[PDB]
């Protein structure tokens, strides 16, 4: 079926940093893949489609990214309300499946 | 009924949350009062009170003062759950967890909506505990209940 | 009936903590034990789960990593966790589950990675 | 200073398509930005202009937004009359401050 | 409108350039012009405006070095350049300017200063 | 007052125009007149008269018949000029130079 993974699987950084992770897959894709953010407690909020186009409302500093087997997801500015799981979403006309997702935090000594 | 500290604010007119979607909802025109204070000895030990349950997800938006009791199960998927717990099955009953030393924001909190309806019927609730005494023998005014 | 949790402390990214759970008032053999984690400023994450039965179920993000457990015999819950990530440090809770949902919690565990 | 930045500098997307490009001040104009198209031998043709209000003859397509740090131009569907440069001028009665250049061109294989 | 400059050309360090360009369908004493440069591989740069009263506004590093003009019975602006820095080469166009802002632009004179 | 014959079309109620937004402001209910007539000769003399001033700059958009009396250098940028003239820093009033 669909098994494909996100890297780095722990990301930290501070205020004002630049975000660029990855999403990769065994084949080629092509025009399916989106990126989703959820946080501790809430829905998934589509975040970009077409991994290059950003959805309504998803900021400027949000991003996608990428092509070929790897997908690179660039925020411009980590903002703290950007802490929080990032998944790469696939559509499909059925089953699919969602991502083990990159889950950035606050870094700290 | 008790709720937690954060959801008390839920219950007002015009308002969201999850306590006043989809456990009590107060209409945009509530007539009456909401009253919070504090049970936590009332209510929250060491161990936890737990005949407390509240709900956090329904169908559409509870319909104004309509009650749903029932423990029924959610289905809002592509396939019914049909009476088990099973895959995308919540059981819409979880119980708050009361503690005596719980932070503010989640300290058991009695909040009761006096809510006022007024209808085709008589004010047969009132509040007149207001009189005062009975003095005789002078030109006065006086109202005797309405007289 | 009381949790008494230990264990959870400060510990490297990727590396193994190890918390434990004394239960007392209770048998855990019969019952579902449950580690809830609450984020520091965030919500109570239910994220693994022992049933009376030995069945284990361990959300996705814990999945592969935490491990939940049992000592019957010192009736203590244990959480075995591994490759921990920097988003793992929370007020860990072991919790008795019944058919309602948790019914007792512990007075918390902390476990910080960094 | 008044800088502001564009974003993105390399973007290929396709007629149809919309172009979302974002011009960052970096402290509060209000309502004193601009936004340009110009070409390559060409001079930029003033397209938006407070920011809001749809300058005279400049398509209807291109909705400009923002104040104070922030603005956003949408090109709600691309169009070969869009391949080209868009620039954001913070309006002063002086010099002033001019954007660095969003090149919005074809996107192909 | 059609603003049509010239005087495009090259000149020596510390010269003095005198460009110009006519504007046809209105006239010069009626409107505000203004002097914008755009150095190769730069953004715009507004130089310097007349106001259709002669009130002259020169910004301040071509304050006291430019000089901005118009002749209303030619319907011309022209722009003294004096004390010519190498800074100064850039495709220098004529402009209409209001109370949108600029709305004519002309042709554009090539100034190469070296 | 003498304004610029194009100007005397941005002074009306709720009206647009530098004049008209940031050195009066016309309610858009006003109730009265406004009277403009060439006085060149009355006033204006060869050298120019540079007796006219105007505000280009403000802060906020003016209340109706509110005045600022005073010309403290306006400030628009990242950093404060402390009312001193230059970059960005501009005093406040201009002359027509008639």
């Amino acid at each position: 079926d669909i098994q494909m993974t996100q890297t780095p699987p722990s990301l930290s950084a501070s205020v004002g940093d630049r975000v660029s992770i990855s999403c990769r897959a065994s084949q080629s894709t092509g025009s399916w893949l989106a990126w989703y953010q959820q946080k501790p407690g809430k829905a998934p909020k589509l975040l970009i489609y077409k991994t290059s186009s950003l959805e309504s409302g998803v900021p400027s500093r949000f991003s996608g990214s990428g092509s070929g087997t790897e997908f690179t997801l660039t925020i411009s500015s980590l903002q703290p309300d950007d802490v929080a799981t990032y998944y790469c979403q696939h559509y499909d006309t059925y089953s699919s499946t969602f991502g083990q997702g990159t889950k950035v935090e606050i870094k700290r000594t | 009924f008790v709720i937690r500290g954060n959801e008390v604010s839920q219950i007002a007119p015009g308002q969201t949350g999850n306590i006043a979607d989809y456990n009590y909802k107060l209409p945009d025109d509530f007539t009456g009062c909401v009253i919070a204070w504090n049970s936590n000895k009332l209510d929250s030990t060491v161990g936890g009170n737990y005949n407390y349950r509240y709900r956090l997800f329904r169908k559409s938006k509870l319909k104004p003062f309509e009650r749903d009791i029932s423990t029924e199960i959610y289905q809002a998927g592509n396939k019914p759950c049909n009476g088990v717990a099973g895959v995308n099955c919540y059981f819409p009953l979880q119980s708050y967890g009361f503690r005596p030393t719980y932070g503010v924001g989640h300290q058991p909190y009695r909040v009761v909506v006096l809510s006022f309806e007024l209808l085709h019927a008589p004010a047969t609730v009132c509040g007149p505990k207001k009189s005062t005494n009975l003095v005789k023998n002078k030109c006065v005014n006086f109202n005797f209940n309405g007289l | 009936v009381q949790l008494v949790e230990s264990g959870g402390g400060l510990i490297q990214p990727g590396g193994s903590l190890r918390l434990s759970c004394a239960a007392s008032g209770i048998i855990v053999s019969r019952n579902y034990m449950s580690w809830v984690r609450q984020a520091p400023g965030k919500g109570l994450e239910w994220v693994s789960i022992l049933y009376a039965g030995g069945s284990s179920f361990y959300a996705e993000p814990v999945q592969g990593r935490f491990t939940v457990s049992r000592d019957n015999s010192k009736n203590t819950l244990f959480l075995e966790m591994n490759s921990l990530r920097v988003e793992d440090t929370a007020v860990y809770y072991c919790a008795r589950d019944l058919q309602w949902g948790i019914d007792i919690w512990g007075q918390g565990a902390m476990v910080t990675v960094s």
